[PDB]
């Protein structure tokens, strides 16, 4: 149906179909079986033009999937700096956490995304945030030998 | 696949993702039927193992 095809188009980077399907009656916040919205999928797969189109058309910047993950979590993990900046400007919750109490900064730290780590820090990201296993962004940057990030995370 | 990133995020062990992707397991579907024994074979630390297993059982019906 329209919602499924919009989720598929957003994942696949099909910007015309994204625009057409919403005009035809697809909910901009259609859900897949994991509770992903089109914005979640566009944010993870790096489709900035589609992220922008969805936000313009009323996408929930802070939508949570069935595991409590937000588009900002996915963009930070996946290292999409331009998307992370566009989500933060649109009011993305900088310290969103789920059970696992894992924040976007945790994921950027782990995957070695320096510039995203800095941008999150600049929007008041919590360096003191512990996951369910008492690990902080700092702990994950060490465990992964990400030295520059571990450094910048002490620096605050 | 974002489902695997999101799953492990929800459970508190995003640092566990490479134990799955190093075997070419990319999505939550690829994990659904792993055993307790299988999670040990993947060399997931006991800190995290049973948390991951219970999470996978919670997805079943």
């Amino acid at each position: 149906d329209l919602g499924k095809k919009l989720l598929e188009a957003a994942r696949a980077g099909q910007d015309d179909e994204v625009r057409i399907l919403m005009a035809n009656g697809a909910d901009v916040n259609a859900l897949d079986s994991w509770g992903f919205t089109p914005l979640h999928l566009a944010a993870f797969f790096g489709h900035l033009e589609i992220v922008e189109v969805l936000l313009k058309t009323g996408a929930d910047v802070n939508a949570v999937d069935n595991a409590g993950t937000t588009p900002l979590h996915l963009a930070a993990h996946a290292g999409h700096l331009e998307i992370v900046e566009v989500l933060l400007k649109a009011g993305a919750d900088v310290n969103a956490h789920d059970h696992g109490t894992v924040t976007p900064l945790h994921l950027a730290a782990h995957m070695g995304h320096l510039e995203i780590v800095e941008v999150l820090l600049k929007h008041g990201a919590d360096v003191n945030a512990q996951d369910k296993f008492g690990k902080t962004p700092f702990d994950l940057a060490i465990d992964n030998g990400n030295e520059d990030i571990a450094e910048v995370l002490q620096k605050a | 696949d974002p489902s695997l990133v999101s799953f492990l995020t929800g459970l508190g062990c995003p640092n566990c993702i490479e134990y799955f992707t190093s075997q070419g397991l990319q999505s939550i579907y690829h994990l659904q039927n792993l055993t307790i024994e299988d999670l040990g074979a993947l060399k997931i630390p006991e800190q995290y193992r049973m948390t991951i297993w219970r999470g996978l059982q919670d997805l079943k019906q």
